[PDB]
């Protein structure tokens, strides 16, 4: 996250971190239930073996809420493609269930039609992660969040040097210096409605981070609700 | 009208049927007696920031 602020105690409880063999985070995820994590399909290539950490806000101190979980099954969308990052979505089933507590809780899955007319027409959504603090910087040791405006679909297509498919949407700022970045990928994009937070996107890609005339590109979760439902049963 | 007027007074999901508002809730909530509000069924319901 470029800009924004620290997630304070209890504020981003659905955040998950995919960690490599060295215990280093390389991508984010969203807690959907006691057994399932939502992430990006493209993240499933950045490490041979990985685990999922939850309940963490500072990677340099032990706060007492942290828990590491092994992955039992990796469910990748079969139509995923590296050429465009179309269908950039995967679901992970964990070996042991997550025990909810302070800093560890799921985000709500919304219904498609209601989310599209009512959530995605709100002024802003919230993105979060432990990724880079600027395009050429290091990863954050503190969990951060940032309010990002929804961006008009036409303006987004005009701004982009790469194809924006029906399975993607744009959010962020034209010139203001605030954006998601590398390492935040696979992480939560949520939208608040009457003090309840619903999953609306997955951090996917961008042309660098916070560049002028450029926006953050997110997987459009509302296009994948039946798919997600199916994955969480089989 | 209906769901386009202040989400139909619903706490969460709003749907229109036979020219009438019908409210519903995410998994882990139950619809209240008034047919509008959503009540958590147990501890740590989805979408809420944690306080204990
Ligand atoms: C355009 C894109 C790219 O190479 N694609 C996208 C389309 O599919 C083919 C390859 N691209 C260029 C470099 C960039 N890699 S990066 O700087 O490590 C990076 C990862 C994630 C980034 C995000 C910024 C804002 C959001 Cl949301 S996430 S910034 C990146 O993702
Ligand atoms: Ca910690």
């Amino acid at each position: 996250i470029v800009g924004g602020q620290e997630c304070k105690d209890g504020e981003c409880p659905w955040q998950a971190l995919l960690i490599n063999e060295e215990n280093e985070g390389f991508c984010g995820g969203t807690i959907l239930s006691e057994f399932y994590i939502l992430t990006a399909a493209h993240c499933l290539y950045q490490a041979k073996r990985f685990k999922v950490r939850v309940g963490d806000r500072n990677t340099e101190q032990e706060e007492g809420g942290e828990a590491v979980h092994e992955v039992e099954v990796v469910i990748k969308h079969n139509r995923f493609t590296k050429e465009t990052y179309d269908f950039d979505i995967a679901v992970l089933r964990l070996k042991t269930p997550i025990t909810f507590r302070m800093n560890v809780a799921p985000a709500c899955l919304p219904e498609r039609d209601w989310a599209e007319s009512t959530l995605m027409t709100q002024k802003t959504g919230i993105v979060s992660g432990f990724g880079r603090t600027h395009e050429k910087g290091r990863q954050s040791t503190r969990l951060k969040m940032l309010e990002v405006p929804y961006v008009d679909r036409n303006s987004c297509k005009l701004s982009s040097s790469f194809i924006i498919t029906q399975n993607m949407f744009c959010a962020g700022y034209d010139t203001k210096q605030e954006d998601a970045c590398q390492g935040d990928s696979g992480g939560p994009h949520v939208t608040r409605f009457k003090d309840t937070y619903f999953v609306t996107g997955i951090v996917s890609w961008g042309e660098g981070c916070a560049r002028k005339g450029k926006y953050g590109i997110y997987t459009k979760v509302t296009a994948f609700l039946k798919w997600i439902d199916r994955s969480m049963k089989t | 009208k209906l769901c386009s007027l202040d989400n139909g007074d619903c706490d969460q999901f709003c749907h229109e049927e036979q020219n009438s508002v019908v409210c519903s809730c995410a998994r882990g909530y139950t619809l209240a007696d008034n047919g509008k509000a959503c009540i958590p069924t147990g501890p740590y319901p989805c979408g809420k920031q944690t306080l204990e």
